[PDB]
RNA sequence: AAAUUU
RNA sequence: GGCUAAUCCCCCAUGUGGACCCGCCCCUUGGGGUGUGUCCAAAGGGCUUUGCCCGCUUCCGGAUGGGCCCGCGUCCCAUCAGCUAGUUGGUGGGGUAAUGGCCCACCAAGGCGACGACGGGUAGCCGGUCUGAGAGGAUGGCCGGCCACAGGGGCACUGAGACACGGGCCCCACUCCUACGGGAGGCAGCAGUUAGGAAUCUUCCGCAAUGGGCGCAAGCCUGACGGAGCGACGCCGCUUGGAGGAAGAAGCCCUUCGGGGUGUAAACUCCUGAACCCGGGACGAAACCCCCGACGAGGGGACUGACGGUACCGGGGUAAUAGCGCCGGCCAACUCCGUGCCAGCAGCCGCGGUAAUACGGAGGGCGCGAGCGUUACCCGGAUUCACUGGGCGUAAAGGGCGUGUAGGCGGCCUGGGGCGUCCCAUGUGAAAGACCACGGCUCAACCGUGGGGGAGCGUGGGAUACGCUCAGGCUAGACG
């Protein structure tokens, strides 16, 4: 007896499923690379930050990860990850961090 | 612009901030008496540098936390402890009315 | 967006319109940004309809959207006239 | 008082007390009535007048004049009461507006009718 | 309303000769020629001195009954003039003798100010052209307040404007008798007005 | 001490003309002896002079009254029939340009303090500002 | 004892 | 479980550019620029078809709309005096478009309060409105702005934007379906029902006008809205006739029995023609669209009326609703009879117990009049909470007295500052309302246009008499 804008609901649920998705891959590649980064590990590190920059950026071409929110998250990032290795040292890839 | 107002230091007891009592003349709304009515505003200090005693200007801020909102902008003239004792017997005879 | 429309400002079977500047969202006879002009639709008067030029041509540089009644009223006011 | 009294203590604004406690401010309030006696007034006069204690829809229990010549109030007579008390009655406050649900107008009346209740006469 | 009923039993309670007929206030038969005293059973008794409140509760009662305007409208006009720059009792005497149907009595056109307005309201009366059928509009200077052309051939306009040739025109007024048309030239001063109303006594009775 | 020695002076003047005395003296100030050029321009008193008492310098105020009437009660009209302090002590009033008041509508003087001096109601009209105003006088 | 002071 | 399309999702590329770490420069909180490194783009469709139209992607800016923060203002109760544990601050994080103690760890012990915290009560706030000489008091309905809420409570998803009235989830109360396992619903949208109440409407017409959503457009949707209906609820306009008409019909009421009153009032005479009956008959509606031009400017053409055969105009044409309150004083209007402290009246003083202008009726009169009264409530009078504008010997009111804290108040002279105070310029003070002028509905109510305003606050500049502050000096107050 109600209105056919009930598929708006639909919609959004699989808009949901697409959204969870792809944050839980980019904070779990996070936590990924930032271990990397505490264990000395600096190629493989910033080879995954590297990705998690890309998933980070490519989130942020849809509705999912939207504007500067994803400039915060690529920030904190790549801060602890060159903190990190700045108690290590020697950042080999040489990817995301400039020089 | 942003509001500058003119107050006395009478509480360093915190971590990077002030307590500065900012004081104020007007003209009453309907007895047209200049009455004086006065207002504490905790303000910032992230070096520590201003203490008790001291009148200071205040420039409104962005905000530093909960119930912190301005800066302590140039000192106006070094520690004259007459205000601050005035403030501490107006808080003292607190004590003498309960019950 | 900010569009170029009538307002109703007359009593009942009084009609008189302000040529007027606005938001869409907000109601018809709400609060508008400028008027622009008025409309009176019953000719009641020799001057039934006046419009300011250049604001119009301001507010059209903008990116304002004018209804078709609201264009219409503008372009009999030489508001687009570029002869 | 010195005008740092009135900035410290200030004028105190006075409130009227309502003479008719008619609650929600009600121009009138319905009620039934529970007794229907006679009371005797106070010292400049003497008569018998004819009083209902109504109990309201507002709550209230209250005495209440019934003007007029005659009256046609039983015990479960249905009646409305309005404002305006009788002086020479002490604890009468309302009035029972006649012509209202149970109160019948009070006939043979041609001066003051709108006053109490009774309609227009017929043909001249 | 208009109060409708006699009217000279006006002319006697006011205790000034009214003229609320017309003729016949001017005839021996106004009844205020022959019996002065003020109407009903206690008319002939000796009066009491009455209250300040009654001097001019009476005068504002001669000065609107002489109009035949009710209480609101008469009331309503008070306060516009009240609100306006200038004296307020001549500013009043001007309005109400801006009416339409004072107007039209005062150019001869109707015997009676009552007269004027049942001429007013059935449409006999244009202004400026155009047919007004309201006793309440209010002429202003320049308009040109004529007979309808449809109703230039009825009796009493004849029989009224026969009687006006020779008669002369307020001061603020001119008459073109043969068109059956007049001008209202001006409002009229208080010395161009002959009421027998002491115009401070009703701003002092509204003043309460 | 004195709470108020304008209206201390103003008090003085009033109660000296009410028993019809010649001359009065009163504490000497700077700003008193401006009020008293005021009084002694408009023509409220004769004048006023700077005197000395035993220690302390003082202002002998010449008081100004009217001719000796006739019938009972001969004491001459008063010149000064009213004198009043406004802003006083503890409730100071301030009045802009356009809230100079008229005093008994121009026949009498409101004593204003002005950043342009001590003047007139119609002086600080003129002048075109407000202040304190000091004093109403008629 | 109440009302009315005429 | 299986098949499939795309402006659905994804990968790689192109890097105008943008995002991020780090360094440098300008700027000064996270603003702007630059270098290296890294990362990030896209979608097609329609034709009048190889040329345009609707789009798409990245970026800068405009415009509009909003989020957050701060100064000042915003009711009563002190028979509420102490309040606070995320409480106050810090560091580091999480979180958001963004600051923040918003949230979380660790650390410091703080934060607020008689300048009224905390608590209780009441209440959306404002433009305005009512009243008032003004100051002020009261109020926040219609319309306009902001807020909050959508049976009660809580929560997230989607999205530029929601913690989403006619979206979702859970708990609670209620109603309905039920194969008893389980489900459905949420008028404070329009109208309407019922309950409560002294009391508040039609289960109406329409997409024509204005506005809104989608669409290239045609067009679709719109209980927004435009109208009609009901209710003297208010405001305004209008009618129930106009003129002649007796020293004065009758009836009715008084009466000194002579007469007086109702009163030109009526009947009547003449005249106009509310109602109604016909005929014509709207403005509101010219754009979107099509054609020419160039899908531009410009020109031209066509369609479209709910109200409604309503408004309005012309002709014809009938004398054709008046009621309500009051008549002792305040307060304008007086007699008769009945009644006999009875029956009753009354806003206050008060009236009635034998001859009542006060009760009841009559005659007459006064006041308003399609209204008149009553009740309730608000302001007024009320200078009766007194800022303007009051008082305290005996009328209500000086504390039983002192010492003294905070606070309030501060002798004379000079100088600096310019916080109070004052002045000039400027910004703000939306519209409507209010005021003035003109104009449109025959007037008015109503409405349009134009004008004028205005306290307060921001900014720039100036003045320094007084109040303030700082520095110095004096001795008349004070103390010794
Ligand atoms: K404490
Ligand atoms: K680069
Ligand atoms: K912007
Ligand atoms: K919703
Ligand atoms: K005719
Ligand atoms: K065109
Ligand atoms: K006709
Ligand atoms: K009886
Ligand atoms: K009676
Ligand atoms: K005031
Ligand atoms: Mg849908
Ligand atoms: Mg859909
Ligand atoms: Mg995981
Ligand atoms: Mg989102
Ligand atoms: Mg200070
Ligand atoms: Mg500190
Ligand atoms: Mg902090
Ligand atoms: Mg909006
Ligand atoms: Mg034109
Ligand atoms: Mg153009
Ligand atoms: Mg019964
Ligand atoms: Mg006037
Ligand atoms: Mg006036
Ligand atoms: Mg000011
Ligand atoms: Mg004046
Ligand atoms: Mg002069
Ligand atoms: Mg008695
Ligand atoms: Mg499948
Ligand atoms: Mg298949
Ligand atoms: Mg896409
Ligand atoms: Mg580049
Ligand atoms: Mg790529
Ligand atoms: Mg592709
Ligand atoms: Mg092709
Ligand atoms: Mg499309
Ligand atoms: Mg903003
Ligand atoms: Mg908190
Ligand atoms: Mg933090
Ligand atoms: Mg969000
Ligand atoms: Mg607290
Ligand atoms: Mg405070
Ligand atoms: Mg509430
Ligand atoms: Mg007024
Ligand atoms: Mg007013
Ligand atoms: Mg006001
Ligand atoms: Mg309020
Ligand atoms: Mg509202
Ligand atoms: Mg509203
Ligand atoms: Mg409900
Ligand atoms: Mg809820
Ligand atoms: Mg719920
Ligand atoms: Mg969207
Ligand atoms: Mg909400
Ligand atoms: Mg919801
Ligand atoms: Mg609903
Ligand atoms: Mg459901
Ligand atoms: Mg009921
Ligand atoms: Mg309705
Ligand atoms: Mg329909
Ligand atoms: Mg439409
Ligand atoms: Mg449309
Ligand atoms: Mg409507
Ligand atoms: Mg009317
Ligand atoms: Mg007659
Ligand atoms: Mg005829
Ligand atoms: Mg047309
Ligand atoms: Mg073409
Ligand atoms: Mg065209
Ligand atoms: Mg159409
Ligand atoms: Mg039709
Ligand atoms: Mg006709
Ligand atoms: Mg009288
Ligand atoms: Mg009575
Ligand atoms: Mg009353
Ligand atoms: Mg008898
Ligand atoms: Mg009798
Ligand atoms: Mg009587
Ligand atoms: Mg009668
Ligand atoms: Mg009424
Ligand atoms: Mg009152
Ligand atoms: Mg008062
Ligand atoms: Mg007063
Ligand atoms: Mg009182
Ligand atoms: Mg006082
Ligand atoms: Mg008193
Ligand atoms: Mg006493
Ligand atoms: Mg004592
Ligand atoms: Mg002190
Ligand atoms: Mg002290
Ligand atoms: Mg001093
Ligand atoms: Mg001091
Ligand atoms: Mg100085
Ligand atoms: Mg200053
Ligand atoms: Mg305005
Ligand atoms: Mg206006
Ligand atoms: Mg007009
Ligand atoms: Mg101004
Ligand atoms: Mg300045
Ligand atoms: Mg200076
Ligand atoms: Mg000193
Ligand atoms: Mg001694
Ligand atoms: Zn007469």
């Amino acid at each position: 007896r109600n209105l056919s804008a009930l598929k708006r609901h639909r919609q959004s649920l699989k808009r949901r499923l697409r959204n969870k998705a792809k944050k839980s891959a980019i904070k779990t590649l996070s936590k990924k690379a930032i271990q990397l980064a505490q264990e000395g590990k600096a190629e493989e590190a910033l080879k995954i930050m590297r990705k998690a920059e890309s998933l980070i950026d490519k989130a942020a071409k849809g509705s999912t990860l939207h504007k500067n929110a994803a400039a915060r998250r690529k920030s904190r990032l790549m801060r602890k990850v060159r903190q990190l290795l700045e108690a290590a040292g020697a950042p080999l890839i040489g990817g995301g961090l400039s020089a | 612009p942003k509001k500058v107002l003119t107050g006395v230091v009478v509480s360093d007891k915190m971590q990077k901030t002030v307590t500065v009592l900012v004081e104020r003349q007007f003209p009453h709304p309907l007895y047209g008496k200049v009455i004086k009515r006065s207002k504490k505003y905790l303000a910032h200090d992230p070096e520590e540098k201003y203490k008790l005693g001291d009148v200071v200007e205040i420039i409104e801020s962005r905000p530093i936390s909960k119930r912190k909102r301005f800066r302590v902008l140039r000192l106006v003239e070094s520690g004259r402890m007459d205000l601050v004792e005035k403030y501490l017997i107006r808080r003292q005879n607190y004590e003498s009315l309960s019950k | 967006m900010v569009k170029i429309r009538l307002a109703r400002f007359g009593s009942k079977h009084n009609p008189h319109y302000r040529i007027v500047v606005t938001d869409a969202r907000r109601k018809r006879d709400g609060k508008y940004i400028e008027k622009i002009g008025y409309y009176d639709p019953r000719k009641t008067t020799p001057d039934w309809l006046k419009v300011d030029v250049e604001r119009a041509r301001y507010w059209l540089s903008v990116g304002a959207q004018p209804t078709d009644t609201a264009r219409r009223l503008l372009r009999q006011a030489g508001v687009f006239r570029q002869e | 008082p010195t005008i740092n009294q009135l900035v410290r203590k200030g004028r105190e604004k006075v409130r009227k007390k309502s003479k008719v406690p008619a609650l929600k401010g009600a121009p009138f309030r319905r009620g039934v009535c529970t007794v229907v006696r006679t009371v005797t007034p106070k010292k400049p006069n003497s008569a018998l007048r004819k009083v209902a204690k109504v109990r309201l829809t507002s709550g209230y229990e209250v005495t209440a004049y019934i003007p007029g010549e005659g009256h046609n109030l039983q015990e479960h007579s249905v009646v409305l009461i309005r404002g305006g008390r009788v002086k020479d009655l002490p604890g009468v406050r309302y009035h029972i507006v006649r012509g209202v649900y149970d109160a019948a107008g009070v006939k043979d009346r041609k001066k003051s009718r709108s006053k109490y209740g009774t309609k227009k006469p017929k043909e001249a | 309303g208009r109060y409708i009923g006699p009217v000279c039993r006006l002319c006697r309670r006011e205790g000034v000769k009214l003229y609320l007929k017309g003729e016949r206030c001017y005839s021996p038969k106004c009844a205020m020629e022959r019996r002065p005293y003020p109407p009903g059973q206690h008319g002939q008794k000796r009066a009491r001195r009455p209250s300040d409140y009654a001097v001019r509760l009476r005068e504002k009662q001669k000065l609107r009954r002489i109009y035949g305007i009710s209480e609101r409208q008469f009331r309503n006009l008070f306060e516009e003039a009240s609100k306006k720059k200038g004296v307020t009792g001549s500013v009043f005497l001007g309005l109400l003798e801006s009416r339409l149907d004072n107007v039209v009595y005062r150019l001869g056109f109707a015997v009676s100010r009552r007269q004027a307005r049942q001429l007013v309201r059935h449409g006999h009366i244009t202004v400026n052209g155009r047919r007004v059928d309201l006793p309440s509009y209010r002429v202003r200077p320049g308009d040109e307040i004529a007979v309808a052309e449809k109703s230039r051939n009825l009796e009493l306009i004849r029989q009224n404007l026969e009687a006006m040739k020779g008669r002369k025109v307020g001061p603020w007024l001119s008459l073109d008798v043969e068109g059956m048309k007049g001008k209202f030239l001006r409002l009229p001063d208080r010395e161009d007005l002959a009421l027998p109303v002491n115009e401070q006594l009703v701003i002092e009775f509204y003043s309460r | 001490m004195l709470t108020d020695p304008i209206a201390d002076m103003l008090t003085r003047i009033r109660n000296a003309t009410r028993v019809y005395k010649e001359s009065t003296d009163v504490p000497a100030s700077r700003f008193k002896e401006e009020i008293l050029r005021i009084l002694a321009r408009e023509g409220f008193i004769k004048g006023y002079e700077r005197v000395d008492v035993d220690g302390k310098p003082y202002l002998r105020v010449y008081l100004k009254y009217g001719p000796r009437r006739q019938g009972p009660d001969p004491r001459p009209e008063q010149v000064i029939h009213h004198i009043r302090r406004i802003s006083k002590p503890g409730r100071r009033v301030y009045v802009g340009v356009k809230e100079i008041p008229r005093v008994r509508r121009g026949l009498g003087i409101a004593i204003l303090s002005t950043s342009k001096g001590v003047l007139t109601d119609r002086e600080a009209r003129k002048l075109g500002v407000g202040g304190e105003l000091i004093c109403e006088v008629w």
